[PDB]
């Protein structure tokens, strides 16, 4: 619309004030988070006073591969959408790949989930619309696909925005990442666990699984206990096996509307072809309804976190 | 012996080196350069602590030319490990970062010394649990030194009196039975022999295994299910046939078919003579 066009053109304006990104031009403010991959600090770009989020990936890779990663990362300059976190620039210094992006004062929906316990269906509707549009912008305008959709990669801010982040754009960066320590849980779709990406549908699975987790406030693999549900340490290999050879998770039958339940159910069909694509989800009953609802997301976020 | 504990004010912790699977290493001073790894279990339970002390007692009595010395531990600031500091780069840096160009003689020799040290560890009934090129240093470019061996009590944080090995570390060297984490104690001598087999794959191919799979969880599931195996076609052309056959024996899916290190060390020395 218009407010989105204002903010997009305003970000490009502030982005032009940033020239070559050097390690000395940054002053460290506060730590934002970390995880199996890197660490993110809130920083201030002294040559322009802009406050940015700077992720630091420490990879022990041959330089030739590292240089290709930096080169491939420059595609992020072309990703300019209100559903994609703004990108300022990526470089390499002191043995760490630094990727500077816009600061989202709301954090990741992973942190918001902990602060909130559960997230209301009314809010997840708006989040679903944002994620659906973000994946759409990446699929059409760039033919790239996220490949890592989860609550930790959905960012939000006080201005009510919901943007995607940490989406797969550098092939070499993915290969280097492949040699990492095992995690504790996986949002990977079953076809990716047994094979390779099957178009945007594989991302839709992860979106669905993230919605179930955020709706109930608990990673849904395995599904909750009989009385753990009325109360509203599985091995990593057993989780991956459960995702492949066990029925997909679902929402409780009495707490959430039928449109929402059917929405996540169409997102979690184990066969990637039967699973719903972006075109189907965009006009689903739950999305149609949640788009007409006038929900104050910014107010809910600042309340959940504790801001005014 | 008993109290292998290092007090405070004796370890000059220096530049932060890096973090691994169960700790963060700093270069500290302590009667010479040492390697201080700040364990992740900073708050240990009295049952876990006593088990950690007992294992430190077993690791202190280890002395082998291909083994990094274990100098004890400390608990003043936080629970940490003090081990011999090693110059030069690790095997991982040579093979996959620096891309050092060794000859087959030197490569087979690196495999021999590694088997030498591993054979000593199993001789004292010590399961490494984390054998990989990252834990193999080339002191002075010549001798091999295996590190980060043992320490089962500091890996997999406890609940109170249990230590269910929450699978941690790099997945490329994990044996299938380890990936599954199903039957009692997956970490065995054969699980180390498998990791050694993946190290052999490193030495004989110059690549990490599964060069065409860039999905961490896909490798976990497929390797644990017996669907994925290191592609042995990737072995260099100048690699001895006997070496390749030994590598395939170490990587057997069923752990009961993998050889022990006495036989492995013999095969490596035999094919080193006939060269
Ligand atoms: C085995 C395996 O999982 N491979 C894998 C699979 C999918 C993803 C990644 N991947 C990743 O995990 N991260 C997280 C861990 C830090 C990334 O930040 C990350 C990243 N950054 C980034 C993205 C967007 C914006 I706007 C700013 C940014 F800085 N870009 C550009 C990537 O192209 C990839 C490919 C990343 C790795
Ligand atoms: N641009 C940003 N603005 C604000 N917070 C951010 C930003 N980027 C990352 N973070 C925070 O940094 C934390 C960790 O970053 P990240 O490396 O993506 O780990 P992760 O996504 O939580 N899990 P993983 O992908 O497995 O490493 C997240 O939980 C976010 O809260
Ligand atoms: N004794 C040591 N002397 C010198 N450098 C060391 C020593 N131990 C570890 N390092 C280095 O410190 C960094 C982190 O080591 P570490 O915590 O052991 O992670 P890792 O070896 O890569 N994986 P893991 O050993 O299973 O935890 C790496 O760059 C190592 O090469
Ligand atoms: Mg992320
Ligand atoms: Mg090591």
């Amino acid at each position: 619309d218009e407010q989105q066009r204002k903010r997009l053109e305003a970000f490009l304006t502030q982005k032009q004030k940033v020239g070559e990104l050097k390690d000395d031009d940054f002053e460290k403010i506060s730590e934002l988070g970390a995880g199996n991959g890197g660490v993110v600090f809130k920083v201030s770009h002294k040559p322009s006073g802009l406050v940015m989020a700077r992720k630091l990936i420490h990879l022990e890779i041959k330089p030739a591969i590292r240089n290709q990663i930096i080169r491939e990362l420059q595609v992020l300059h072309e990703c300019n959408s209100p559903y994609i976190v703004g990108f300022y620039g990526a470089f390499y210094s002191d043995g760490e790949i630094s990727i500077c992006m816009e600061h989202m004062d709301g954090g990741s929906l992973d942190q918001v989930l902990k602060k909130a316990g559960r997230i209301p269906e009314q809010i997840l509707g708006k989040v679903s619309i944002a994620v659906i549009k973000g994946l759409t912008y990446l699929r059409e305008k760039h033919k790239i696909m996220h490949r890592d959709v989860k609550p930790s990669n959905i960012l939000v801010n006080s201005r009510g925005e919901i943007k995607l982040c940490d989406f797969g754009v550098s092939g070499q960066l993915i290969d280097a990442m492949a040699n990492a320590f095992v995690g504790t849980r996986s949002y990977m779709s079953p076809e990716r666990l047994q094979g390779t990406h099957y178009s945007v549908q594989s991302d839709i699975w992860s979106m669905g699984l993230s919605l179930v987790e955020m709706a109930v406030g608990r990673y849904p693999i395995p599904p909750p206990d009989a009385k753990e549900l009325e109360l509203m340490p599985m091995a990593i290999f057993e989780l991956l096996d459960y995702i492949v050879n066990e029925p997909p998770p679902k929402l409780p039958s009495g707490v959430f509307s039928l449109e929402f339940q059917d929405f996540v159910n169409k997102c979690l069909i184990k066969n990637p072809a039967e699973r719903a694509d972006l075109k189907q989800l965009m006009v689903h009953a739950f999305i149609k309804r949640s788009d007409a609802e006038e929900v104050d997301f910014a107010g809910w976020l600042c309340s959940t976190i504790g801001l005014n | 012996s008993d109290d292998w504990e290092i007090p405070d004010g004796q370890i000059t912790v220096g530049q932060r080196i890096g973090s691994g699977s169960f700790g963060t290493v700093y270069k500290g001073k302590w009667h010479g350069d040492v390697a201080v790894k700040m364990l992740n279990v900073t708050a240990p339970t009295p049952q876990q602590l006593q088990a950690f002390k007992n294992e430190v007692g077993v690791l202190r009595k280890t002395r082998h030319v291909n083994i990094l010395l274990f100098m004890g531990y400390s608990t003043k600031p936080q629970l940490a490990i003090v081990t011999q500091w090693c110059e030069g780069s690790s095997l991982y840096h040579h093979l996959h970062i620096i891309e050092t160009k060794f000859e087959m003689i030197k490569l087979i020799d690196i495999a021999r010394q590694t088997a030498q040290g591993m054979d000593y560890l199993h001789a004292k009934s010590i399961i490494h649990r984390d054998l990989k090129s990252n834990n193999i240093f080339l002191h002075e470019d010549l001798t091999v030194k295996i590190g980060d061996f043992g320490l089962a009590t500091v890996k997999s944080r406890w609940s109170g009196s249990h230590q269910f090995e929450q699978l941690s570390g790099s997945i490329l060297w994990m044996a299938p039975e380890v990936i599954r984490m199903q039957d009692k104690n997956p970490y065995s001598f054969q699980s180390d022999v498998y990791a050694f087999g993946i190290v052999l794959y490193e030495l004989m191919t110059g690549q990490l295994p599964y060069s065409n799979i860039n999905n961490r969880d896909q490798i976990i599931f497929m390797v644990g299910r017996g669907y994925l195996s290191p592609d042995l076609s990737k072995v260099r052309s100048n690699c001895p046939k006997a070496m390749k056959r030994l590598m395939a024996e170490c990587l057997k899916k069923k752990r009961d078919e993998r050889p022990l290190f006495p036989q492995i060390l013999a095969s490596i020395e035999l094919l080193a003579r006939s060269l």
